[PDB]
């Protein structure tokens, strides 16, 4: 492509857990955690930038990092799948 | 008696040498380093013309022959 | 400063000289005073930078002047125009400001730049012959970096003072941080003023280095808007301009308010 | 001191019986100098001239030792001037 500006994420199904769903419009400025990882519940896994501002997404729970959908700056849409765990 | 006249500087000197010698009726020449093609003085004149572009505009305002 | 009698044996001095060795067009004769002696220390060949100064108390373009001595015409003549020895005199004082890249917050360094903005001035007999200083155009560390000459002209020292100060405070140049609150100084100082000055005048006067810190706050608002018109603005969606909704404000006379008595009068009256 | 001469640069045509043209300056440029001093009004590039006050885009007032070459100043300062985007009294 040069870069990865022009792929399109598939949607978070919203009735799983092991879905994360993006929250806002907005920019992966940090990629964290890849395939096969395992942190803490509360694991800063993926840094965000809505607009000028920044979060970082925490996982829910303990386990195992099974996808992850972006690399370092990408941008997402609202209900965007970023993450999956176990 | 000066029909035409250059002047061997640059700045405000230069200008200032260009309005005298129009105010007496003469025909001026600018020269100028190849740093100084947006030097004000290069177009205040009624001729201009480069220093030594092969001569860095270090040196080309004292190269006596060119 | 100098006594009457004394800058006539030290002109004398000087067309001793150069009438002496047949010196033919423009030369100044430096001196060397002290007490009342004349010392003769070099002859500069040729215009000076400061030239303008004596053109204006003087009334001769010298610059002009030289150019018809180069084309043989006479001193006295009707090109040149020159007045009787006798007949030259200086009308007013002038004074002359240097404004150059070189730091007075760092040890007299000339800046490698570009200029982002120049602002001149005007009035009366302020001459600004510019240099360096016009547009957006970058300097080079290879020449003398002379931004701008600034000279002014009055009958009063005082008078001349006060142009060359206003002309110092509405000059405007960035990028680069120059030379100009210290020379504003110079001009506010009562031992300048008086006359008696050494060479030595600015070393055994510290407070010469003492900087303002004045703000333009017009290019700091110019930057803002800039910035956030680019950039945009931290939790706000990118998205046209408001002012979509023109509804004026309704408002009330300061008159009418002043003349107002509630809750915080009682409050002044009662407790 | 030596003598002094004053003009004002205006809008009037010199063609046209010197009546007050009006609109936008899109070019201007200025002379300068030792002895020449220029006073600026309606003369610059930005803004257009109404019609609604006496003309003057700048008054010129040049200063030399001699009468004669006071003029020769004069002179070339009014050549020196450039001003596009309306008629002008200069020449």
């Amino acid at each position: 492509n040069v870069h990865t500006n022009a792929n399109v994420k598939p949607k978070a199904d919203k009735s799983n857990p092991s879905h994360i769903g993006a929250q806002m419009p907005g920019s992966v400025t940090e990629v964290k955690v890849s395939v096969g990882e395992t942190v803490k519940a509360n694991q800063p896994l993926l840094i965000t930038e809505a607009m000028k501002m920044e979060t970082t997404i925490q996982a829910p729970f303990d386990g195992v990092i099974k996808q992850v959908t972006v690399n370092n700056g990408d941008t997402i849409a609202t209900g965007d799948l970023l993450i999956e765990i176990e | 008696q000066i029909k035409k006249l250059l002047v061997a500087n640059r700045g405000e000197i230069a200008i200032r040498i260009f309005r005298a010698a129009a105010e007496l009726d003469i025909s001026t020449v600018a020269i100028y380093s190849n740093e100084d093609k947006s030097s004000l003085h290069r177009y205040k004149a009624d001729e201009s013309y480069l220093v030594g572009s092969d001569l860095g505009p270090a040196e080309s305002y004292l190269n006596i022959e060119r | 400063g100098l006594s009457p009698t004394l800058r006539q044996r030290i002109c004398d001095a000087a067309i001793q000289l150069m009438e002496n060795i047949k010196y033919v067009n423009a030369g100044t004769v430096e001196f060397l005073v002290s007490g009342d002696e004349f010392f003769f220390i070099e002859v500069n060949p040729r215009v000076q930078v400061e030239h303008t100064i004596t053109e204006m108390v003087t009334g001769i373009d010298i610059v002009k002047t030289q150019i018809l001595v180069a084309a043989g015409a006479d001193l006295f003549g009707e090109e040149i125009n020159m007045p009787q020895q006798k007949d030259i005199t200086t009308l007013g004082y002038a004074i002359q400001c240097r404004i150059t890249t070189e730091d007075p917050l760092n040890d007299f360094m000339p800046d490698t730049g570009t200029i982002i903005a120049y602002r001149s001035s005007g009035g009366f007999g302020v001459r600004l012959d510019a240099g360096d200083g016009f547009q957006g155009a970058e300097i080079s560390p290879y020449y003398d970096s002379l931004l701008v000459k600034l000279s002014t002209h009055a009958i009063s020292f005082k008078q001349a003072e006060e142009k060359m100060v206003r002309s110092l405070r509405e000059m405007r140049i960035r990028g680069v941080k120059t030379n100009i609150p210290f020379l504003i100084n110079v001009m506010k100082n009562k031992k300048f003023t008086s006359g008696d000055y050494t060479t030595k005048f600015i070393e055994e006067t510290p407070e010469l280095f003492d900087i303002q810190p004045s703000l333009d706050r017009g290019t700091k608002t110019l930057e803002y808007i800039g910035n956030v018109t680019i950039n945009g603005f931290p939790n706000v969606e990118k998205r046209p301009k408001p002012d979509y909704e023109l509804a004026s404000i309704p408002t009330v006379s300061s008159s009418k308010i002043a003349s107002f008595s509630g809750t915080k009068q009682l409050l002044d009256e009662v407790g």
